[PDB]
């Protein structure tokens, strides 16, 4: 359950830095239009990027 | 300053290109060829020109871009090189001029430069280009180590005024001589 959550956090962390960025989210989300993709990514960042660094960290993901 | 990663102005592998052959958030033209782990902005053919640029304009007062690339060719000598740019041309380019090699800051005149061999290196070359408080700085990892943080100074211009909004881009070209010009990643940060 915690294992699951961490598994799914790491799934699209392609560079291994333990942070999810919008390009990694774009892969996770995906043919959808670019504006729809932007809307979804911008939504995640607005929901969850509490320190406004452009990354979702594990604390921000798990909430 | 605070750095914020800006996904809309960035690309990278290992899933760089979508199923329809496009790079999300970027346009490409000419002879540029996207692939899953890099964009070959101009290949080692005669008389090529290719470009990739952000579909959106950025409006960042201060910013930093990290670009990782390879320029590879059979010659001890190659051509023509690649340019990293921010432009409304009106803006600034950082020109990696193979045919030298030198790296040149050009505004729109050549403002500053360094001698730096960026071709045929064992690891990717990395350029970190910073625009902060009207100073444009170029730092280069010349491809001899795989340490992403190992940069040597190249050039810097103080008191530079560039457009308040602009596209980021990369361009490359070849002539009679021709290298492969590959960009593995372009990572853009807004600085506050
Ligand atoms: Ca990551
Ligand atoms: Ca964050």
């Amino acid at each position: 359950p915690q294992e699951l959550q961490l598994h799914y956090f790491k799934m699209h962390d392609y560079d291994g830095n333990n942070l999810l960025d919008g390009l990694e989210l774009s892969t996770a989300i995906t043919l959808m239009s670019e504006d729809e993709l932007i809307n979804i990514i911008d939504g995640v960042l607005r929901d969850d990027d509490k320190n406004n660094d452009g990354y979702i960290d594990y604390a921000e993901f798990a909430k | 300053p605070h750095r914020r990663f800006e996904y809309k102005y960035s690309f990278k592998g290992p899933h760089l290109v979508q199923s329809d052959g496009t790079v999300p958030f970027w346009a490409h033209a000419g002879n540029a060829i996207p692939s899953s782990d890099q964009i070959r902005v101009a290949p080692s053919l005669k008389s090529q020109r290719g470009s990739v640029w952000t579909k959106t304009k950025a409006a960042f007062e201060n910013w930093e871009v990290e670009v990782t690339f390879r320029v590879t060719g059979r010659g001890r000598i190659g051509a023509d090189g690649l340019a990293i740019w921010y432009a409304e041309w009106n803006g600034v380019g950082i020109f990696f001029d193979s045919f030298n090699p030198a790296i040149v800051i050009i505004g729109n005149q050549a403002l500053a430069s360094c001698q730096r061999d960026f071709r045929n290196k064992p690891y990717p070359v990395r350029a970190k280009i910073t625009y902060y408080q009207n100073t444009l700085t170029v730092m280069i990892n010349n491809g001899f180590t795989p340490d992403k943080n190992d940069y040597e100074f190249c050039a810097k211009v103080e008191n530079m005024i560039i457009p308040a909004q602009g596209h980021f881009g990369i361009s490359a070209a070849t002539g009679g001589l021709a290298d492969d010009h590959d960009v593995l990643s372009f990572l853009t940060f807004q600085l506050t």
